């Protein structure tokens, strides 16, 4: 914000952030992976129709499911509504690149 | 107050209908759309997850909320109904608006 002055008083310029264009997906609360239930870090899991993507809550930017930016609790068995896709880790390329 | 010589009352701009449908919008907004109607468009998401965002926001990480879902839920509702009863109970808490 940014003040100004006025004869018997004060005006204040208020500069905000506001979204638009908005679109929509599916999403779903976790991913259940080799019997374990992944929530994500930041953000949600959202998806196009054919793959799952995590965005930002304010902004969308597709990014790949990766152990990274997820963590595990638990089995897969007690969360409502969890879907069945698969999840990324780099460290099995980095180590069939080690050969 | 009563009508007679002297003084008048004048009826309020608003009708009580106005109100109940302003209160209405509030609450279908909150609980169909989180917090996002109140800066912009209204963006839909499921309740459980708008609960997921607050219990992160409150410092507790949301994987508790989905394994304990039907509880929380039972527990609204439990107090939901102590509310009424409480309210129906005839305890002095319109006080502030009778004096
Ligand atoms: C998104 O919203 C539009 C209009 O509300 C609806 O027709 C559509 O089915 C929704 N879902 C997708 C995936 O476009
Ligand atoms: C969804 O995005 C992927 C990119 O990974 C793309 O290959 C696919 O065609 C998209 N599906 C639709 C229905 O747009
Ligand atoms: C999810 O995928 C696994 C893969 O082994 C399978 O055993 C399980 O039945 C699937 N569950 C659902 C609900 O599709």
């Amino acid at each position: 914000s940014f003040p100004q002055s006025a004869p018997h008083g004060v005006v204040f310029l208020h500069v905000t952030y506001v979204p638009a264009q908005e679109k929509n997906f599916t999403t779903a609360p976790a991913i259940c992976h080799d019997g374990k239930a992944h929530f994500p870090r930041e953000g949600v899991f959202v998806s196009n129709g054919t793959h799952w993507f995590v965005t930002q809550r304010n902004f969308y930017e597709p990014q790949i499911i990766t152990t990274d930016n997820t963590f595990v609790s638990g089995n897969c068995d007690v969360v409502i509504g969890i879907v069945n896709n698969t999840v990324y880790d780099p460290l099995q390329p980095e180590l069939d690149s080690f050969k | 107050a009563q009508k007679f010589n002297g003084l008048t009352v004048l009826p309020p701009l608003l009708t009580d209908e106005m109100i109940a449908q302003y209160t209405s919008a509030l609450l279908a907004g909150t609980i169909t759309s989180g917090w996002t109607f109140g800066a912009g468009a209204a963006l839909q998401i499921p309740f459980a997850m708008q609960m997921a965002y607050r219990f992160n926001g409150i410092g507790v990480t949301q994987n508790v909320l989905y394994e304990n879902q039907k509880l929380i839920a039972n527990q609204f509702n439990s107090a939901i109904g102590k509310i009424q009863d409480s309210l129906s109970s005839t305890a002095s808490a319109l006080g502030k608006l009778q004096d």
